[PDB]
RNA sequence: CAGCCAGGAUGUUGGCUUAGAAGCAGCCAUCAUUUAAAGAAAGCGUAAUAGCUCACUGGUCGAGUCGGCCUGCGCGGAAGA
């Protein structure tokens, strides 16, 4: 409702694509494609968007409002970058990443070599950390979840792989 | 791992299955034998001790524990089943208090005992138990013993072979840094630990024995100053007692007088623990010079009126410290538990 | 917020300080401190005691309201935070420059001490008072 | 009032637990004559008992009674369906215990009389106010029915 | 006064000499040592006169030594001392502990050396009185 | 209204039980005066300490927000050969 209200500006450098209802956002900083719920359209102006609700639909304003987020979540991205840090805690732990793919010493009997999607990269400043960089939000936070589910920090130690941002409860 | 607690638990044996009154009667003939058997003996409640369990945590989540009531009886002759014995896993050492003139059941010394505590109730009988021929047509039934009911009153107290008590902020803790295993919290405010973290020392194969800790209290009979009695009772299996005494504290008075009230208050806890044989040993010496800690050591032995070795020990600094332990260890093996 | 008498009250007891008022300075506490309020505000305690106002109502609806009935060509305080500090007695008291002064006392942003109209001036760094 | 306090000492069948109280109405048995058996509708009746070992399928105990009323201590242990040691009128048919020995049999032989006696009574003087104690030595039969039911539990459970 | 910088503060009294019972070695575990009581700590203290607790802040920050500077001691702690009893409070509002007169607390509110919120006079006159009526109190102004 | 950028301080470590509790174990007379927009205060983390916070206000965004009442149609409550 209000979401769709407030205009949204886009940086320089990049071009909004029109075919209908799928649009291409490609900036500096990568390219991505993605598709609504066949309800709200897509309108370019000098230097915002407006999208609106269709009749007929009883949701209306709920879904129009999700629709600039998923722009937010790509407009920014191709412009800024999309960072997430990852902290691993823990004796016998190890990080590392080559090529396109991490091995990660956990504690299991065998390494455990975790494959990287396309358009995302991975380094390690520390051999204890490693930092994410992605160009979308679902892939990139999927990508974080999907490293927290091998070591989902105990309530005991907080022992294991989580996020600098979230802090473990220790009881 | 980090708290202990006691509690009490209300606990329940079920009470025989009933008997059942029957008459079988067939698709063709109407009349038939008094068809019915017993019932289920009730379910009895047994007391077993456990290594992995080392609180009674579980126990003040839950006060009550029910047996499994017997079946009653049913047709065709049938005899409901026993109830199964619920088996609850307790610490070792624990103790159980009872109400009315209550007395302890048992002491729990070595893993694997089970103590049985609850008696369940026991079967009665059907009508078919009464078969006569005066009476043709019994329609008498037994009703199931009634279950046993008691309050446990659960008293857990270590098994703490090497048992030692100190001075506030003396090093207790401290003391624990040394050779043995375990990591209390050290710093130097009083009574720095609460929670009692025994630990064991293993000098060579086939000897070892553990040490508990228990922090230091001010001189009274209540509750006050914070610590009392209720630290206390976790000793009373302890073959051999360890004193310690700081020496020229940084900021408390020097130990003339406080030395001596500990030992009184100890004659007043309930026995003065039975007049075990206690072992004075120091603390703070690596702050003074080795020899100025000499003559005023002995000094106060003395003025407590003590005549034995005083031993001399730095925890932080771990000199004397495997001393000690050599000492302790021949006292222990040449005097078996009899 | 409460319904609308205090809101009247507390401008009406603003405007009529107008009329009893002298030159006045700004201030842009965005990042502020106690301590420094302790500062610029426990001088004007030091001088007479609670008399001086320092409320800080700039929005768009609550200062500009009383604009147009006295000084008319303050309208401009519509941008972003600006603070008030009204002297009863003197004209042209020293206060206007202890936010000037006390702008690097660990107060880096002060509205740039624009400071009021009493002659319909411009952002000006003003010495020369009345002591 | 109850101001006596009275002690019993009793030898039991079973595994006993711990101790408690009983407060059981009691009457006249309704068939036999003889019998005095808990009723509902009876006279009402306290009466408290304690442990103070036990043994392979019996046990020595200590117990207060208040009311002598006749046969009370019996009934009020043999309503817990744990019947005194050689009762013949009120305690329950012969059990010996699994793996018992010859000598153990022959000691119930032997003891054919009630499992009870009275130790420690308690007596305030009439014309002075001074408190009395007094004790019973054990009798010999009871001496040696522990001294053979400590030997057979030493021996079969360890 | 400008940024956290692990300020604490305890204290009994003034007139002990840092005993263990009441506080211990509390009195510093990030750098500061508890020989250094005696010797900056008193050097104005010991001045004027030891009957007052007074808190300090620390104001350590990659020194061995400190830099802080001691202040005003607390509204209540003269209580027991120059203004009655002493015991404490004991039953708290059951009754009417004691009676607090205008003529106390009136000029010697006056002697804190850097202890102000504005020059009115009048407004911590009724301000160190705030501290009292906390334990059953009357005032009598 | 909810967000984002900040304020959260003061006489003040609030008196007894207090070893240690000082908004966060036990009692509130619930103080009020300082600039005001903020309470001797509802929650983490320990023993307080030190720090995270909240009600509240200031600035920006700029048009509905807040939960009680009656009622129609719905959802879970609803597992068997
Ligand atoms: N220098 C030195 N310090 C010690 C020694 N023993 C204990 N301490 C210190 O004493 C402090 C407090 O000991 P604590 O664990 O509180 O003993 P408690 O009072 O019995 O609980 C610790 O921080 C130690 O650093 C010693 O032998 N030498
Ligand atoms: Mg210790």
């Amino acid at each position: 409702s209000r979401v769709a209200k407030a205009p949204v500006v886009v940086p320089a450098g990049v071009d909004v694509k029109i075919n209908g209802q799928v649009i291409t956002i490609k900036g500096k900083n990568g390219e991505l494609t993605r598709t609504l719920n066949d309800a709200v359209e897509v309108k370019h102006a000098d230097n915002t968007l407006t999208f609106g609700p269709r009749d007929g639909y009883a949701d209306g304003w709920a879904q129009a409002g999700t629709a600039r987020a998923l722009l937010n979540s790509m407009v920014i991205g191709v412009t800024e970058g999309f960072t997430k840090k990852l902290q691993l805690v823990g004796v016998g732990y190890r990080a590392a990443v080559k090529g396109n793919v991490i091995n990660l010493s956990l504690g299991f009997s065998h390494p455990v070599d975790h494959q990287l999607p396309a358009g995302i990269t991975a380094e390690c400043p520390t051999q204890t950390e490693i930092v994410l960089k992605g160009a979308d939000k679902q892939v990139i936070g999927q990508v974080a979840a999907d490293l927290r589910a091998y070591r989902r920090p105990e309530p005991y130690k907080g022992k294991g792989v989580r996020y600098a941002d979230e802090v473990v409860r220790t009881k | 791992m980090k708290f202990v607690d006691e509690a009490s638990i209300l606990v329940v044996a079920g009470d025989g299955g009933n008997g059942c009154v029957s008459f079988r009667r067939e698709k063709y003939i109407p009349k038939g034998g008094p068809d019915g058997g017993d019932g289920g003996d009730g379910g009895d409640v047994w007391m077993e001790a456990d290594e992995n369990l080392n609180t009674l945590i579980d126990y003040r989540f839950e006060k009550s524990f029910r047996a499994e009531r017997g079946q009653n009886g049913a047709s065709r002759d049938c005899t409901g089943k026993r109830g199964k014995d619920v088996t609850i896993k307790v610490p070792v050492g624990t103790r159980v208090i009872d109400q009315g003139t209550g007395e302890t059941m048992g002491d729990m010394t070595k893993h694997g005992q089970r103590l049985l505590v609850a008696k369940g109730g026991w079967h009665g009988l059907g009508n078919t138990r009464f078969k006569s021929s005066v009476n043709r047509t019994p329609r008498q039934k037994t009703n199931g013993t009634p279950g046993d009911k008691r309050e446990l009153l659960l008293e857990l107290m270590l098994l703490a072979d090497v048992g030692m008590l100190g001075m506030p902020n003396a090093g207790k803790s401290t003391f624990i840094r040394a050779v043995s295993a375990a990591k209390p919290k050290v710093a130097d405010y009083p009574f720095t630990t609460l929670v009692p973290s025994l630990g064991v020392v293993r000098m060579d194969n086939e000897k070892s024995f553990v040490v508990a800790d228990i922090p230091g209290l001010i001189e009274g009979a209540a509750e006050g100053a914070g610590l009392g009695i209720r630290f206390l009772k976790h000793l009373e299996r302890c073959r051999v007692l360890l004193h310690l005494i700081d020496i020229d504290p940084i900021d408390g008075t020097d130990p003339v007088e406080n030395a001596r009230i500990i030992i009184s208050e100890l004659e007043k806890y309930s026995q003065d623990l039975a007049t075990k044989p206690r072992w004075l040993v120091f603390n703070k010496i690596d702050l003074l010079d080795k020899v100025e800690a000499e003559e005023k050591a002995k000094a106060i032995a003395e003025a407590l009126g003590w005549e034995d070795k005083y031993y001399l020990i730095s925890a932080a600094s771990g000199l004397g410290v495997k001393d000690l332990c050599w000492d302790v260890m021949t006292f222990i093996i040449e005097n078996p538990v009899v | 917020m409460a319904l609308n008498l205090q809101d009247k009250q507390a401008i009406v007891a603003e405007v009529s300080e107008v009329a009893k008022g002298a030159l006045s300075a700004v201030v842009a506490d965005s990042r502020g401190v106690t301590v420094d309020k302790m500062t610029e505000l426990r001088k004007a305690g030091r001088e007479a005691g609670v008399y001086m106002r320092v409320v800080r109502n700039t929005l768009l609806r609550r200062a500009v309201e009383g604009t147009p009935f006295e000084c008319l060509k303050d309208a401009f305080v519509g941008p972003t935070l600006i603070a008030y500090s009204m002297e009863h007695p003197g004209a042209a008291a020293r206060l206007f420059k202890e936010f000037a002064k006390a702008n690097a006392k660990f107060e880096v942003k002060a509205a740039a001490f624009e400071g009021e109209l009493i002659p319909a001036s411009q952002i000006d760094r003003l010495a020369t008072l009345p002591t | 009032r109850r101001e006596i306090t009275r002690e019993y000492e009793a030898v039991a069948i079973g595994h006993m637990t711990a101790g408690g109280t009983v407060d059981e109405p009691i009457s006249r048995h309704p068939t036999k004559r003889t019998h005095m058996a808990v009723h509902p509708m009876g006279k009402p009746a306290v009466t408290h008992y304690r442990i103070m070992e036990h043994f392979r399928v019996h046990t020595r105990l200590r117990l207060r009674l208040e009311t002598g009323r006749t046969h009370q201590i019996r009934v009020h242990m043999a309503h817990i369906t744990h019947p005194l040691v050689g009762d013949p009128v009120y305690g329950g048919r012969p059990r010996p215990p699994k793996g018992a020995s010859e000598a153990f049999i022959s000691t119930l032989r032997k003891f054919d009389r009630q499992a009870l006696h009275a130790t420690m009574l308690r007596l305030y003087h009439p014309i002075s106010g001074i408190e009395m104690e007094w004790h019973a030595p054990i009798p010999q039969d009871m001496v040696e029915l522990i001294e053979v039911m400590r030997a057979d539990f030493e021996e079969h459970k360890d | 006064a400008k940024k956290v910088q692990a300020y604490v503060k305890l204290q009994v009294a003034a007139g002990m000499a840092n005993p263990s019972p009441p506080v211990g070695p509390a009195l510093g575990q990030q750098g500061v040592n508890i020989m250094e009581f005696c010797k900056a700590f008193n050097a104005k203290t010991d001045s004027i006169e030891k009957g007052l607790p007074i808190p300090v802040v620390i104001t350590v920050y990659a020194d061995r030594s400190f830099t802080f500077v001691t202040k005003t001691p607390p509204a209540a702690v003269l209580l027991k001392k120059a203004a009655g009893i002493k015991s404490g409070s004991g039953k708290p509002n059951k009754d009417k502990v004691g009676k607090i007169s205008r003529a106390q607390l009136q000029e010697i509110a006056q002697t804190k050396a850097a202890d102000m919120t504005g020059a009115d006079i009048e407004a911590m006159t009724r301000s160190i009185e705030g501290t009292a009526r906390s334990m059953g109190l009357v005032v009598e102004d």
